[PDB]
């Protein structure tokens, strides 16, 4: 549930989803779910080759340091494993 | 958001691109989905390439109902 | 539940499943479980007695159907229903 | 109909083909099977390896072929 | 029926075959099993065939995870 | 559980453990999880910046003991109890 | 003992390796991660190798922020 | 007739479709060449496709200038 | 020379090139050079934008021809006086 | 001795049997040869083996570069 | 001779040279010869992986549109065919 | 010394292993040979084809071994 | 400038390092060389790389003199 | 001319010459043409009467020495003469 609520705020942000198969493709995260499927609006690949993406093919997702609050990211998944 | 299968409920009824696992990609009329991104298909042209020597040769097929398993679907375009 | 559904009252039917390595297979559907994995009948391994068969839903690609054994306006009726429960 | 596994309880000692993940594919008498879809064959044949008993992995078997 | 995993416990501190993924194969005494297929086995034998050629490995306590083992001949 | 169990007991033991990919990793088993993920202190590439792995289960092939290691009598008398239990 | 994953933990903030699926291993800072062992990584640093027709070729490739899929990673190894 | 280098003058200044070894097809303007084929092109696209396990791929790059050995060109089009 | 000479008289027939790639080339003969570089007019890929070709000789594998083009005759006396100078 | 391009010559306006590089060979009438062995036949069979297969093509006039040829067969 | 004398007077440009085997390597041309081996000066590939290249290897050489005068070159090209 | 093309003179008619550029390498007799590395063989075998005669391409032969 | 084999010539008697064509480089002591680029070595080390199952293994072979047919020269690179 | 020459002198030595394809051959050198070209005596081609060998140029990759059968002091020489000729 972590990474889902942590993509959940990354909503807006261009993110760059490298897919399984070295492909590229960035645009901005419209939505995400449990299974970390993401919906990305706008493109396109680099350099040549509005979708939605089965988690189960991304390697990557590259995002940029000040999107992310890297403190409590830290502490988000201290408290994560703490419930167990 | 929200749910991206409340993005594909959108195009029910409506034409939908599907890119399968492998150099293939089926287009048609989105019929049906489920959670595990089972999709069933209407008046559909599965698209296949292969190089070989030098070669972006193509290969098209055609069905008026096709059931897809998940498991081979990696990206689903819609047109606008 | 959903297409586990739709494919209880496609039975009886005679169908063509397109499996991951390219296999065409064309029979008569009898059953279905759960996990989709398929049994049918009177068969012809497209190409080269046999006489049935059973595929474990993980082989398939496709399943090849004809548009009146299919009630569209009732079938996405039905993907509709469960989207809604969340 | 019912379900598939009910299907495969009405074929035991018969003799079955059956395909696995790869280039392999072994005929034998079908004596027991559970859920987990553990399959195993009596009296079987590699189509030459002639197996007196043989267990088969249930994550492994891909066709279950059985003459009628 | 019954149980094919009660026809694997007969053959338990007993000699077995097992063909793993790809050209690679072991017989050993069965010492463990479980659901998954995983196994323990005592002074087993491994081969690998190649073609591009009969090489061995000797150990005297293995265990195999089961996402490898496919085939389990009984001798 | 079984194998869970077993290697709960082989904690702290220097094993072997194969890789799908064939490499070696020679180390000490610290820690052991349900899927069999497995933790190795002072580990070493037998044979031609340590210090601890964690390796994924689903990447074993082998892993190697010693058979004084193991109390064979036991072993299977738990998977005899193991199979039992249904 | 006990749970690797609580091993994993003691990692956080800390300069780590990872070996990902085929000659792909990469070294960052331990930011994130989950039971599924989805992690990410801060300015980390990727090192591939690849074949073209007996021809390998190491690349390097550095980004400042990274999320990895769990089912990619084979092992998670930590530095002296 | 005469030399079908003389035919290839012609083309000085003018769009052109070149064809290199493999799946790898470039258009320029033509700058220059030798009788051993080798070419200078302006603002020059290459459109390039591979393989990796079943994986067709399309790439796109556009440099401004670009020299070409001979011994590499297969064929020299000229559209219409 | 043989060669060379026997492609010029062949100037302004259709031909079919074979690339050792397999692709075919259909065209009018234009120009010719020692290397058996060939100049092609209106092509067409037979069978499923022209206008011109250059095709490097190193390519050729084929060139397909017609019977009524060659004077089998002249064409087999020309290698006999080709292989008499020595 | 003496030169094995006169040996050819006199397998002139006769049938013979040339094998390509790969898995292609045609047999036809020699109606030209060159230093280079650029050849030119009549009525040719070429023939593609496969296993993955006799694929066959018929033609009247055929030149054969020689890059691509490396064994010429007397029937 | 004509690109022999080409890139003689490219000499002291940094050119990027594409090897037949997908490799970058971009330098500052030093030297060339009549069978255009380069040897270039500085480094270094992108993104990882002073020499001297035998011409036989390169695929392209990339250059920059002022380093070169379009009107005298094609012109050049013009003169080389001229003299057949 | 000299020549090695002289040296192949010193060795017609003799019984002659010839490879070639890929899998394929072929035994016969030789009959004759020019400067450009043709060479032609009689009652040649392919180790199985038992060509009468046969002519070889010069630029096609990468090892030419002789017993002695 | 002046000619490349000038600038190899600077390299006589003293370490060189040679990358053959595939994944095998060679380093020794720069004893000759001519126009086709066919150079003689002393004291010579050819290593060769090679993956397999995400591995970049290498292997070392050495000689007290080697000569290096042009042909297979594709880089030659000297310390500094 | 300067290889021609250099392995004119290396002549009647017992030499080894790695192929493009790994293949060792290690033989008697007796003969050397402008082109490179070779014959070897006595030959083991390693591993598995021979008894001499023809290697075309085109095919060698490297020819092993030893240290004794060099003048690297007047080889040097030979190497720094030829390219004065320009």
């Amino acid at each position: 549930m972590l990474f889902f609520s942590f993509f959940k705020t990354l909503v807006d942000q261009e993110v760059v989803v490298e897919l399984k198969n070295d492909i590229e493709i960035k645009g901005t995260l419209q939505s995400v779910d449990q299974f970390l499927n993401l919906k990305l609006d706008n493109i396109s690949c680099t350099d040549e080759k509005n979708i939605f993406i089965r988690g189960s093919t991304v390697r990557y997702v590259y995002l940029n340091k000040n999107m992310v609050d890297t403190n409590l990211l830290q502490d988000a998944t201290r408290r994560e494993v703490m419930t167990e | 958001m929200e749910t991206p299968l409340d993005l594909l409920k959108l195009n029910l009824d409506e034409r939908v691109y599907i890119k399968l696992r492998g150099a293939r990609t089926l287009v048609g009329t989105l019929q049906a989905f489920d959670s595990h991104c089972n999709i069933v298909l209407s008046d559909a042209v599965e698209t296949i390439y292969q190089l070989n020597n030098e070669e972006l040769s193509e290969s098209e097929r055609r069905c008026e109902m096709v059931f897809i398993r998940g498991d081979t679907v990696t990206l689903i375009s819609t047109p606008s």
